[PDB]
């Protein structure tokens, strides 16, 4: 009964409860798993500051549940935060299979003639250009003409 | 000196088929699982289990884990004289003096074959090598100098979880070997750290642990760690159980044949804790019929005693004497005297047997049983003289079951309709209940309604026979 | 320190604003502290002791001012007090009442998983003492034994700290319930069974009751319908699915062998 | 856990219990339980 302390609407005890997902979240997947709608609530309050982290503990409640198209889309209302991190379980899935995303819009777009797209969301493209210098300082330029191979572009 | 020679052997034989056994079935194999070794490797776990595992005493102490750990190498085709190696050490034992070298100088030891060389790439060679030394170490809590090195000899065993997440650049299909370890010493992993306490961090290591198994290698994992995920918020009070209630996903190929059965009982735990008589004792009896052999003594005999606890909660149950062990029966002394009070309509007797053995009924530990057992007293009553007779009075089952009053009894009738067990009106003056059995009800269509279930189950089978004879 | 904290502590009902102005103390209190995250060093704690104190006396005042968000609000704080791995705590004043308050407010709201794991996470002072717990949970096997009028003989004594507003949703989840258990399976009944069934004689609640749900009100005489079950036949033809069961099981005994 | 010597080694049950209960009883019985009336 975590979420049920969140009858006052003001985003600064969103802070206090957010405090409590940044440490028991884990305890509480089953707890968070009935909060979503009011997540939601979370991601479309524009005035809630924090939606940043609504749609992160959104794709961790997401990721934990096996949405992953969903944890597709908060993980791209998480930020720019979301691609700097180096975790070996969590957000490198999730940007293998946004990127996995990217790909498979590259091949989408790159069979689909004179623009019409669907467009780069303004998350995207992060450990492209992140881990792609990563790959051309490693001067191993496969794994850099790997997404040249990725993109048909 | 003559004894340990067969932890000698019996040694060899278990790291030779499987050290050199499934790794030759690791290199390239296994489309699904052509690591057989893997689950011999488990049924000499079980022999471990059954038979002293190999140096817990044997005559002697500490002499297979300072030898057999060193000296691998994985190399030029004369490492079998490594296995030569490991064969002609064994006059220390018979020769020579023994030493302890085990628990304390283990230490370096499994470092010792990784500084042997890089010796080889799977994991399976690692997580043998910090299991099946480790592994024979568990089983010797007497919390003295042996139970901290269970915790730290699993804090090598986290750190297999570290060498098993991040082992082989990702997605080389040993967890099918490893999970097959890592089903069993995780739960001597909360074996050991609820030894003491409730571990509360390893809930979270099971969590991100569960993580990984999510769909790279769905494969043994989620269903033991589902396991231990489970019988923690068991042995823990009632507050997570609504997970399985929004994340479903509890469905492997469920190939170990019992996770699946005692698995399927401790979720019957759950949904029988919550409220639920029907498909609460139609899994304990799915489980019940899923219970594998009579191969371990008292494990089905004590999870049985708690298996049918609903069916004694429906009032329909039968007194179990030939499920009875005698070594149990002097531990169901009150249990065949609680069944004994539930089908006699005494309430002096149902408040004196609960009088008697509540201490008992705290090894129980599950109360629920008399908050709606003297319910269930009424229910039995009703459901057999509401079965009997047609048109009985109120005032004939009421005061003979000490009713006093005609309307507590139509409050009894009213919510006997409202549980839906008799259509049984009142002949509404004073109570004086006029009413109906239910025969010539129906009979022939209703019968092949089921029909549809009962062979479109059969064909449901058939694809299974079909599946079946996909496997050679 | 934070003395200002205190400025509530006897009176209990001054306003319903000065509560408020209590809500903003107390929320200077949430955007300096948050108990909840805060590990250990029970000093720190010795406020949010006071703070347990007085969300307890801020569920007074949700009973008070009868606010069912701010009720479970508070509640789930005091949920959440004792969940605090520093469980090692001074003894609560309302632990006892407060798990009760819930309960008849579960016993308010009908739930049936939520009673067991109110039986489950503190079975042991249930049947020994706490009549605020020991008091509804074998009232409540008196509600689902037969006993509407256990009711009547437990409120001879049951304020319990303002454990009114729930006796009286108890009286509610009496009075609907016999709006549906009234003419379930009866064949009717007269005058004398709403005195009895129903209290209060006649207000014109029961005379609501012969007219909200399609009643007929017959002379001294009840019914819920000529029929009471609306001509069951359902289809008169059970056949011609089955043979939409024949289309698509006939098709599932295709593609296979 | 099978580590020991022993490796060599409601239908009508309740019923079967409080039958076993009333073991010489008069549960039935009927020319005494029956005709103990008439008798005086």
């Amino acid at each position: 009964g975590i979420i049920s302390l969140l009858d006052e609407d003001e985003p600064q005890l969103k802070e206090f409860a957010l405090h409590k997902l940044n440490a028991v979240v884990n305890d509480f997947w089953a707890e968070i798993s009935e909060s979503v709608d009011k997540i939601e609530v979370l991601y479309e309050d524009e005035g809630f500051r924090s939606r940043q982290f609504a749609a992160l503990v959104a794709s961790k409640v997401f990721y934990h549940l096996g949405a992953f198209e969903e944890s597709l889309n908060y993980a791209l209302g998480a930020g720019d935060l979301f691609n700097v991190n180096d975790n070996s379980e969590y957000v490198e899935t999730i940007i293998a299979k946004c990127i996995d995303h990217y790909t498979k819009q590259c091949v989408e777009n790159a069979d689909l003639p004179e623009g019409e797209k669907k467009p780069i969301d303004q998350r995207l493209e992060g450990i492209v250009n992140k881990m792609f210098q990563r790959c051309l300082d490693d001067h191993k330029y496969k794994q850099a003409i790997g997404i040249a191979l990725e993109t048909r572009r | 000196p003559p004894p340990p020679p067969a932890p000698q052997d019996v040694e060899m034989k278990e790291e030779a088929a499987t050290g050199g056994g499934s790794t030759g079935e690791a290199d390239g194999k296994t489309a699904a699982a052509a690591a057989e070794h893997s689950q011999r490797e488990l049924d000499t776990v079980t022999l471990e289990d059954i038979k002293e595992h190999v140096k817990q005493l044997e005559k002697a102490v500490s002499g297979k884990e300072p030898r057999f750990v060193l000296r691998a190498l994985r190399m030029l085709p004369s490492t079998s004289r490594r296995l030569n190696h490991y064969v002609l050490y064994k006059a220390v034992q018979g020769f020579f003096t023994s030493n302890n070298a085990t628990r304390d100088f283990l230490l370096p030891f499994l470092e010792e074959p990784m500084d042997t060389e890089a010796d080889l790439q799977f994991r399976p060679r690692t997580g043998k090598a910090a299991s099946t030394p480790l592994l024979p170490e568990v089983e010797a809590y007497l919390q003295l100098l042996v139970v901290i090195f269970m915790m730290n000899s699993k804090r090598y065993k986290e750190a297999q979880k570290i060498s098993d997440d991040l082992m082989q650049k990702i997605s080389t299909q040993n967890r099918r070997a490893l999970d097959l370890v890592a089903a069993k010493c995780y739960y001597y992993h909360a074996r050991v750290y609820e030894f003491l306490d409730k571990l509360d961090v390893v809930r979270s290591f099971l969590h991100a642990r569960l993580r990984t198994a999510t769909l790279r290698h769905d494969a043994d994992g989620q269903a033991t760690l589902l396991n231990l995920l489970l019988r923690n918020y068991l042995h823990y009070s009632l507050y997570d159980q609504a997970e399985k209630l929004v994340s479903k996903s509890v469905f492997p190929e469920q190939a170990n044949n019992n996770e699946w059965a005692r698995y399927l009982y401790y979720t019957g735990r759950i949904k029988a804790i919550q409220l639920e008589y029907s498909e609460a004792r139609r899994t304990m009896t799915n489980a019940l019929r899923k219970a594998p052999q009579h191969t371990a003594v008292g494990f089905k005999q004590t999870v049985h005693k708690l298996l049918i606890v609903v069916e004694l909660l429906l009032g329909e149950i039968p007194d179990r004497l030939q499920f009875r062990q005698p070594s149990l029966k002097r531990s169901l002394m009150p249990y065949f005297l609680l069944t004994q009070a539930v089908r006699t309509g005494n309430l002096a007797k149902f408040n004196q047997v609960l009088d008697q053995f509540g201490e008992k009924f705290q090894a129980d530990g599950t109360y629920t049983l008399i908050i709606r057992l003297r319910h269930n007293v009424i229910k039995t009553g009703v459901r057999m003289i509401s079965l009997s007779y047609s048109r009985i009075s109120l005032a004939d089952i009421a005061q003979k079951l000490q009713l006093d009053s005609p309307e507590d009894a139509e409050f009894i009738v009213a919510k006997a309709i409202r549980d839906g067990v008799i259509e049984a009106s009142i002949n509404h003056e004073k109570g004086y209940v006029q009413s109906k059995e239910m025969i010539d009800i129906y009979s022939t269509r209703e019968p092949q309604l089921a029909f549809h279930q009962r062979i479109s189950f059969c064909l449901d089978i058939h694809n299974m026979s079909v599946k079946a004879m996909r496997f050679p | 320190m934070y003395e200002q904290l205190k400025g509530e502590w006897n009176r209990k009902s001054p306003n319903l604003s000065k509560c408020g102005e209590e809500l903003g103390r107390l929320k200077l209190v949430l955007l300096e502290l948050n108990f909840l995250p805060t590990t250990g060093t029970k000093l720190t704690k010795q406020q949010l002791i006071l703070a347990r104190d007085i969300l307890e006396i801020g569920a007074q005042w949700s009973i008070l001012r009868k606010d069912i968000p701010s009720f479970e609000r508070y509640m789930a704080q005091l949920k959440c007090y004792y969940f605090d791995y520093k469980e090692q705590l001074p003894e609560s004043a309302y632990m006892h009442q407060l798990l009760g308050l819930n309960l008849l407010f579960l016993l308010s709201q009908n739930r049936v998983a939520e009673f067991h794991t109110e039986l489950e996470r503190l079975p042991a002072k249930d049947i020994q003492t706490n009549v605020y717990i020991k008091h509804p949970v074998s009232l409540e096997q008196y509600l689902m034994e037969g006993s509407y009028n256990k009711v009547f003989l437990a409120k001879g004594n049951i304020p319990a700290e303002s454990y009114t507003f729930f006796i009286d949703i108890l009286l509610d989840t009496i009075r609907d319930e016999i709006a549906g258990c009234i003419e379930k399976a009866y064949e009717k009944i007269l005058f004398t069974e709403a005195t009895r069934i129903l209290f209060f004689n006649t207000p014109k609640k029961m005379t609501d009751y012969a007219k909200k749900r399609g009643w007929v009100l017959g002379p001294n005489n009840y019914y819920s319908f000529a029929s009471q079950q609306q001509k069951p036949e359902d289809t008169t033809i059970p056949s011609t699915e089955l043979a939409k069961q024949v289309i698509e099981y006939a098709r599932q005994l295709e593609m296979i062998v | 856990m099978s580590e020991k010597k022993q490796p060599v080694d409601e239908d009508n049950w309740d019923d079967d219990n409080v039958e076993d209960d009333f073991s010489n009883q008069l549960r039935a019985e009927l020319e005494k339980h029956g005709y103990k009336m008439e008798t005086s």
